[PDB]
RNA sequence: CCAGCCCUAGAACAGGGCACA
């Protein structure tokens, strides 16, 4: 019975989990972008969103400072959090990162892979899923229905 | 006859600088579970009215209170217990704190029930912070400090001193105790550790730490628009 | 929560509560369906090395809300007819043991502080 | 023809799909506000009361626990039944479904369209209501039977009260012996070898075989279970909200079935409640904010004080 | 009122070369920080 | 209708949700 349970076990116990992810962090604060496996990065982007929020707290926070001490573990990305991430993340809320499922691992293991980015980077953009155009069929159907729906009003 | 003149107040928002701070009662904070908020407004607006009839007044654990409590097989009707509160726990209707008192060698704890209809009035005569949110440590304290006088006089105090915490450390029985105070989840301040246990007995209770938990940023609940939302709501309640 | 072999304390003046001995007052059998005692159940106990009834006056276990919770486990020691042994009792009783009094009555006009 | 998989999202556009969410929005809201006033657009005859009537029941939303004290000092705890969106989708006649009893279906809170299969969807189209979650059947009489389409409401019920409470148990999982049935194990370390918590002996040499009875690990908690004479205490009318005695089976914010308590010790209080259903247009009188029960501890209370 | 950053210092338990260098780092500080010649050669010398 | 994503549903398969916000 595993009701009502948020984070997933990892790694070889609780510490080690929070060392993984704490990795994953320090790497994803390093590169803007990065490949691990879905598991990994699903349980990582929710960290990755509340330091980006401890990082819009302020720099002369001493609860901030120490958490970022804490999680990234190169102690040149602390000011890189400060001065880039954080400035960089004012008028948005809560969309600073983005997760994608890439194809499987290559290798025999054949794993579930993800990307996580934060959004914003100077790097080449992902191919997104784009919807489709309004001048598809349907989308002209619909588009048609909502002018008649304007002008009913 | 004649009648001496009161002692009114001199505060002068001048020369000091002294700004208000609000007060949430801890009943009020909801839980972490999934439940629907509906639930917790209805509960609300059920202790809201409940409040209205009965002052519950601001306390914190290590505060001293007395609460007079309607018993039908007492020869008066009403029965009073003066006690120390050790704990303060349950969320909506249901919140109880626990008093404590030791009454000619034996100590008693009450469990009351803050909106039980059975309460007749509850009265702070201390109200007094302390440097632990559970001082459930008082079981396996020395007496002294769960002694009180029941028939203490109520102190006054007045808003500029913000609820003084008392720092004070606390002696200890023999071990064993009714729990391991010393390991790091407890995380316990108000036991002078020092005068009775020993440096390889705290060396062996630091093994059970998990300094991740500070720092998991995913455990914390943030509740800044929930508390804001039940202020709101305590203040339209308290204009109706 | 009062179950064979605990080891109660005697609260009530009696010769038998107050004379010291080599092995403390245990309990022997508890007079209920379940083997477990609560505030107001008589008991079986071996003091001083000879069977005595007792009634059960006050636990260390959380009961019911409003409900006084003492440090020890108190028990008045009781005859065989239903009467105390003991003069006084000088440590407080719950108040709900008056609710039944038509079988504690003269075992409650000896009690003295109630809580 | 390979056909392949589609859902709602995958040819709609950026721009299309807040419109058709809208769009769905205000199509639901008027179909909803559409049958509210079930007792004049054309209601079946009422039929007055009778000794051997049933009446039909509800579907609520298990909101949770609190507490409620009595005015003898006691406190007992109720269950937070919230009755959603409760209409009654078909009737089917007594003859067609049992010969005894007519059976009406009453449906739960609404769902989203995009998730129904075509012929739920055509049903509910035909119907003039949107879809709902749990759909359930309640054995009524003759004449207590409603119109299809009729919303329902807490006030169906009325304070001080025995209920019936049937839904989906909290599911364990495949559990083991000990925690399904309440099995004791072996001794923890007197030199037991792997057996801490298995069933043991599960039948007997001569048989040489097991008997279908035989308690063995398996599925715990999935499975539909009833809760007998729930005394209803309080009925908040704004919100549609149940407080019933007791614990109810299922987790939180699941759809429960509510009806009347078919209890033999309770077969005629249905005399004095509103014997087809609760109309609050027929009153034309609004009815209070809470209805309580002549022993609860209302929230506005002279804190009862004994004499 | 001030920002409190801690060193850009490489880690002390990691297997980085710049970690090795740390290491090596520190114990040529408790070199430098012995007191006696005598103590000084011996960590100087004890590795063989 | 069941691609995917959540689940107080679950070993796998199954089952409930994904428009209000
Ligand atoms: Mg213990
Ligand atoms: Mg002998
Ligand atoms: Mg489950
Ligand atoms: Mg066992
Ligand atoms: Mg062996
Ligand atoms: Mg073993
Ligand atoms: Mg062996
Ligand atoms: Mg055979
Ligand atoms: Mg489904």
């Amino acid at each position: 019975i595993s009701h009502g349970r948020v984070f997933r076990r990892l790694g070889l116990g609780p510490e080690s989990r929070i060392h993984l992810l704490q990795n994953l962090l320090t790497g994803l604060v390093r590169h803007e972008r990065i490949e691990a496996s879905w598991a990994r990065v699903d349980e990582l982007r929710g960290y990755a969103e509340k330091l980006i929020d401890y990082g819009k707290l302020g720099d002369t926070n001493e609860r901030a400072m120490r958490m970022a001490d804490f999680w990234l573990t190169e102690k040149d990305l602390i000011p890189k959090l400060f001065q880039v991430l954080a400035p960089r993340f004012q008028g948005q809320n809560g969309g600073y990162t983005r997760m994608l499922q890439i194809p499987n691992r290559n290798e025999q293991d054949r794993a579930k892979m993800a990307v996580i980015e934060y959004k914003g980077n100077c790097l080449p953009p992902l191919p997104l899923p784009r919807r489709d155009s309004n001048l598809t069929l349907l989308n002209q159907l619909l588009q048609g229905l909502r002018q008649d729906q304007e002008a009913s009003s | 006859a004649f009648q001496p003149p009161p002692k009114p107040v001199i505060v002068d928002k001048r020369r000091p600088q002294r700004p208000e701070t609000r007060f949430l009662s801890p009943e009020f904070i909801p839980p972490r579970g999934r439940t629907n908020p509906l639930k917790f407004q209805i509960e609300r607006k059920d202790m809201l009215e409940r409040r209205k009839i009965l002052h519950i007044p601001e306390f914190y654990v290590g505060s001293i209170l007395r609460v007079t409590t309607a018993d039908p097989y007492a020869s008066a009707k009403t029965s009073q217990f003066l006690g120390i509160c050790i704990q303060r726990s349950g969320s909506g209707l249901g919140a109880t704190f626990i008093l404590r008192n030791t009454i000619e060698g034996q100590g008693v704890e009450i469990c009351f029930e803050l909106y039980n209809p059975r309460i007749q009035e509850i009265q702070v005569v201390k109200l007094e912070k302390r440097l632990d949110n559970s001082l459930l440590y008082l079981r396996d304290a020395l007496p002294e400090y769960s002694t009180f006088d029941v028939n203490m006089k109520p102190i006054t105090q007045e808003f500029n001193q913000e609820v003084p915490v008392n720092q004070l450390k606390v002696k200890m029985k023999p071990k064993p105790w009714s729990k391991r105070w010393e390991r790091p989840k407890f995380n316990i301040k108000g036991i002078r550790f020092d005068l009775c246990l020993t440096e390889e007995q705290m060396r062996e209770a630091q093994k059970w730490s998990q300094p991740w938990l500070e720092f998991d940023m995913m455990r914390e609940y943030d509740t800044s628009k929930i508390e804001a939302a039940i202020w709101d709501e305590i203040e339209a309640s308290k204009n109706s | 929560a009062i179950q064979k072999m605990t080891r109660v304390r005697v609260v009530d003046n009696s010769a038998l509560g107050t004379t010291p001995y080599h092995r403390p007052p245990r309990c022997i059998h508890v007079y209920n369906k379940t083997g477990v005692g609560k505030v107001g159940d008589r008991i079986l106990l071996a003091i001083r090395g000879q069977k005595k009834k007792a009634l059960i006056v006050g636990h260390r276990m959380p009961g019911p809300r409003m409900t006084p919770r003492f440090d020890s486990n108190n028990v008045v020691l009781l005859e065989d007819n239903g009467n105390p042994v003991g003069t006084r009792i000088k440590t407080p009783i719950p108040s709900s043991l008056r609710q039944r009094e038509g079988e504690f009555s003269k075992v409650l006009a000896i009690a003295q502080n109630f809580v | 023809h390979g056909k392949s998989v589609t859902w709602w999202d995958e040819h709609l556009s950026e721009e299309n799909v807040p419109f058709v969410k809208q769009l769905v929005s205000d199509e639901n809201k008027a179909q909803l506000a559409s049958k509210l006033c079930p007792l004049k657009d054309e209601p079946w005859p009422i039929h007055p009361w009778e000794p051997g009537s049933s009446r039909v029941g509800l579907i609520a939303l298990k909101l949770g626990m609190m507490p409620l004290w009595t005015k003898d000092g006691q406190k007992h705890v109720v269950t937070l039944l919230q009755v959603q969106d409760c209409h009654v989708l078909k009737y089917t006649p007594k003859e067609n479904h049992n010969g005894r009893m007519a059976a009406l279906t009453v449906g739960g809170k609404t769902v989203s369209h995009f998730h129904k299969s075509a012929s739920i969807l055509e049903f509910y189209q035909e119907l003039g209501l949107p879809p709902k979650q749990k759909v359930k059947i309640f054995n009524v009489t003759e004449n207590a039977v409603i119109k299809p389409g009729t919303p329902l409401y807490a006030a169906h019920f009325r304070p001080g009260q025995y209920v019936d409470v049937t839904a989906k148990t909290i599911g364990k999982g495949f559990q083991g012996v000990m925690r399904r049935w309440g099995f004791k194990g072996q001794p923890a370390t007197h030199g037991q070898t792997k057996t801490h918590r298995r069933p043991g002996a599960i039948s007997t040499g001569d048989v040489a075989r097991v008997w279908p009875g035989t308690k063995m690990p398996g599925q715990l908690g999935n499975i539909d279970r009833t809760a007998f004479g729930l005394k209803v205490w309080r009925i908040n009318t704004k919100h549609n909200i149940i407080y019933v005695n007791g614990s109810v089976p299922g987790h939180k914010n699941c759809l429960v079935k509510i009806k009347d308590s078919k209890l033999p010790a309770y077969k005629d209080f249905c005399k004095n409640l509103p014997f087809p259903t609760y109309f609050p247009d027929g009153d034309e009188e609004a009815l209070p904010e809470d209805l309580y029960d002549e022993n609860v501890c209302q929230p506005g209370a002279p804190s009862i004080t004994f004499t | 009122p001030v920002a409190r950053y801690p060193p850009i210092v490489a880690s002390l338990t990691a297997k980085s070369k710049a970690a090795r260098q740390r290491r090596v780092e520190q114990w040529q500080a408790t070199v430098h920080a012995a007191k006696s010649v005598d103590e000084k050669l011996r960590i100087l010398t004890k590795m063989q």
